[PDB]
């Protein structure tokens, strides 16, 4: 619906030479405004309002640049994360809650959920602010086990997925491959794949030499 | 001082690149006739962009700690060259990657290089020396950042194909070969010293005396040591934005770190991440097939405060990488090789040496009809 | 001579066996007259002594020397049969050249006997004549 | 390597006959079918039998002899030549 429209204004004025004119970040923090409310996404344009910061310190905004890196924690597991989280300056990251929210970043890689789903201060409305952050950042979490389990119990299993019930943790998991073999393990790929033989057996082929078999002959 | 000339010379000529270029220079022809009657030096237009590459960011760094926002070389690099440099009819000229890589290389004193696969699609011109050594490096410590790592043995492989054939012949690298051959390694053994162990691509290029001094680096990293963070970060240091010269050092406010502020400091603690996979790939695999008893006896010798241990013992396995699934009936863990490579070398050194023998006597045939 | 005689049939047989069989010597005697005609002399001869037993062949690096007894014969181990293998290829497919006696390549035969034949009959007189106008042509080069 | 490439050439006229009688002794043609099927069968089995991952340890480590004696010759050879670019000074 309204996602359409404004990819034109990002997508056809924000490609070229008006991007060291500060006059497209009233549309751009308004982009900020369009993926809190319907979950839009345009990253380099996200970038783009963190550009205009740290080469004009003179137009820093509080509430826009907040709530991008906790959307871009949204844009998790995709390494993308690492760019933007150093591109706001220091000088920027003395208030609060930014301590509070870069501090988040720090938790999830290394794979923290006790305060991330337990003991989370929620007295911030910009988490509900956003739309559909608990489906984005276990999208995150579901992809990320997936590699490490073949075997785990749906006892252990939701208490690191933050303590939702069996009533939903079967419909998530009609999402993403994963079938329950009772009792309690859960189904998730074979075992051959990821022996990983970069094997002994690699070879040299006819043409990979024939470059040089050519000239001595 | 004694710097202010040393721009203005060379600024009233880059004045004119984006005004001669851009808007007139499709069917100028009396300055043609200019250079090819009046001057003994053919290779200007690869001097009138990369020596002004190297005299601007003389002055990003005295323009910046005199002006903040908005600056003049900033103004004259950065808010003229893009659009002036690709879009025109065409130039046929070496400029068509030499282009790009200031366009890039203009978007990377600035940290936000996103745009590595549209750069790669866009090319019909052969490629520079010069371009080949600044484009692996520049794509390759964007990987270093954006973090891929499992191509990052194929970006830094491709830079250290190592012919040189030597063509100095005035100075034509320009100062550029020794310093930053010496840079492409020296990341390459830190990507030895972040990733351990896997490359095995410095093993079969170079010797073993070099790689035992990182080998005193990355055996700092396995247990226990705070400075594996600082070497890693201070031996970059030179290499994230390279500043080269201040004109005026005042301190008393100093006016020139508030932009050290805006890299520097923030970069820093993205390198305390860095070895903390190393901590994660802190067991390298001498044992990795075990009972449900040796997963739990896997918690206790790794240390203490065993159970619950698997709260942080997911913590000591999951940064990115670790691939084993793990049974709960039998108890069984998984086994990933790691598994040789072989001598492709010796079919590259056959090209290293039917290169040199030819062109050994591609060169020095000429001297036969040179001298005698 | 037997070394050379059981190599060419057996694989693996254990020390054990054949300590009885030759009755005229002690183990220790033949232990080292085993090795010396196996590193000179071209035979295949391992020995392990875990499940103390013999291996004939079972070595595919090996590059056979020229000075070995070719002695009373039998398939050889399979050393000297992965090398020269392209060679059964290329005898036996000419020798099943005859065993078809194809009827089309036959007559391809013929007509290039035939048209080589007469080829002679149409050119003869022609270089005779101009060997001839060659021999005079040394009496005036080796003058020359 | 021309007559290398031509040996295949001669197993490929040679391939070429007992094929093109193989689908006709295959069919009909089975008068005399026995004095060919004896000397096919044993051209097949005059050849010995390796799984192939015995065969590379045997070829691509005899490859990476023949590619070493490949840059040690042109080793010498520019080191011969290098030579002669000192000594004829």
């Amino acid at each position: 619906a309204m996602f359409e429209q404004m990819r034109a204004n990002v997508g056809k004025l924000l490609k070229g030479i008006d991007r060291y004119n500060p006059e497209n970040l009233a549309t751009l923090e308004r982009y900020v405004e369009t993926q809190a409310k319907e979950n839009a996404y345009d990253l380099e344009a996200n970038l783009a309002v963190l550009k205009l910061y740290q080469f004009n310190p003179a137009f820093f905004q509080t509430t826009v640049t907040a709530q991008i890196l906790l959307k871009a924690l949204t844009n998790l597991p995709h390494t993308d994360f690492t760019l933007c989280k150093c591109m706001i300056d220091q000088a920027h990251q003395e208030e609060r809650p930014i301590r509070q929210i870069l501090y988040l970043g720090d938790l999830l890689e290394t794979c923290h959920f006790q305060a991330f789903w337990q003991a989370l201060d929620e007295n911030m409305d910009l988490l509900e602010g956003i739309t559909g952050f608990e489906d984005s950042v276990r999208k995150f979490i579901c992809h990320v086990v997936g590699i490490t389990y073949q075997h785990i119990d749906r006892w252990l299993l939701a208490e690191m997925l933050g303590d939702l019930s069996d009533s939903q943790l079967k419909v998530w998991m009609s999402k993403y491959g994963w079938s329950a073999d009772e009792s309690g393990q859960i189904f998730i790929c074979s075992q051959e794949e990821s022996i990983k033989p970069k094997n002994i057996v690699e070879k040299i082929d006819f043409d990979s030499v024939s470059s040089i078999m050519a000239s001595s002959q | 001082q004694w710097l202010w000339d040393i721009i203005d010379e060379f600024i009233y000529q880059f004045q004119s690149f984006s005004q001669y270029r851009c808007k007139t220079a499709k069917k100028s022809e009396e300055e043609i006739d200019f250079l090819r009657s009046n001057p003994k030096i053919w290779n200007v237009h690869s001097v009138l962009n990369v020596l002004h590459s190297l005299v601007d960011k003389s002055n990003i760094n005295r323009q910046l700690e005199v002006y903040t926002s908005g600056g003049d070389p900033e103004s004259v690099a950065g808010e003229y060259g893009r659009h002036s440099l690709y879009k025109m009819l065409g130039y046929f000229s070496l400029v068509g990657l030499l282009r790009l890589h200031s366009l890039l290389g203009d978007y990377y004193q600035a940290i936000k290089v996103l745009e590595n696969i549209e750069l790669n699609k866009k090319s019909m011109y052969s490629r520079v020396p010069e371009c080949q050594v600044t484009t692996y490096y520049y794509v390759g410590f964007a990987y270093l950042m954006m973090r891929r790592y499992q191509d990052a043995i194929r970006v830094f492989a491709n830079i250290l194909l190592y012919i040189q054939r030597t063509k100095s012949m005035f100075q034509r690298t320009t100062y550029k070969y020794e310093m930053i051959n010496k840079q492409n390694e020296q990341m390459h053994a830190l990507l030895a010293i972040a990733l351990t162990m896997y490359p095995m691509r410095i093993d079969e290029s170079i010797h073993l005396q070099l790689r035992e001094k990182y080998g005193d680096k990355m055996l700092r990293m396995q247990k226990g040591d705070p400075q594996v963070y600082e070497e890693l970060f201070s031996y970059s240091c030179p290499k994230f934005l390279s500043p080269v010269v201040p004109n005026y050092d005042n301190v008393h406010p100093n006016y020139h770190k508030e932009p050290f502020l805006q890299q520097l400091k923030v970069f820093s603690d993205e390198v305390q991440q860095q070895a903390q996979l190393s901590t994660i790939r802190s067991f390298l695999k001498l044992y990795t097939t075990m009972p449900v008893a040796k997963l739990a006896g896997f918690l206790d010798l790794t240390e203490q405060e065993f159970r619950i241990q698997l709260l942080v013992f997911k913590h000591k396995m999951k940064n990115l990488v670790w691939t084993s699934g793990i049974s709960a009936l039998d108890g069984e863990f998984q086994s990933a090789s790691e598994v040789d490579f072989y001598i492709d070398k010796d079919m590259i050194h056959i090209a290293d040496t039917k290169v040199a023998r030819r062109y050994g006597d591609f060169f020095i045939r000429q001297i036969h009809k040179f001298e005698e | 001579r037997l070394l050379q005689q059981v190599s060419q049939i057996y694989q693996s047989i254990e020390f054990s066996r054949l300590t009885s069989l030759v009755p005229f010597v002690d183990a220790f005697q033949l232990e080292r007259a085993i090795v010396d005609a196996a590193r000179h002399c071209d035979l295949q001869v391992r020995i392990d002594h875990t499940s103390r037993t013999l291996s004939f062949g079972s070595d595919l690096n090996y590059a056979t020397r020229e000075d070995a007894p070719i002695g009373p014969h039998l398939q050889s181990m399979p050393s000297e049969q992965i090398r020269n293998q392209l060679t059964a290829m290329s005898s036996v497919l000419a020798k099943a050249l005859e065993v078809i006696k194809p009827a089309h390549i036959l007559q391809e035969k013929e007509e290039q006997h035939q048209l080589a034949v007469t080829a002679y009959l149409k050119n003869s007189r022609k270089e005779h004549q101009r060997i001839l106008a060659r021999r005079q042509t040394i009496e005036e080069r080796k003058e020359r | 390597l021309q007559q290398v490439g031509g040996a295949s050439a001669r197993i490929q006229d040679a391939l070429s006959t007992v094929l093109q009688y193989a689908e006709d002794v295959l069919s009909g043609k089975v008068s005399a079918d026995n004095t060919v099927g004896r000397f096919l069968m044993s051209l097949v089995n005059q050849v010995p039998k390796i799984v192939p991952d015995d065969f590379e340890t045997m070829l691509n480590s005899n490859i990476n002899d023949l590619l070493m004696v490949t840059y040690l010759a042109n080793l010498t050879q520019s080191q011969i030549a290098l030579n002669e670019k000192l000594v004829n000074l």
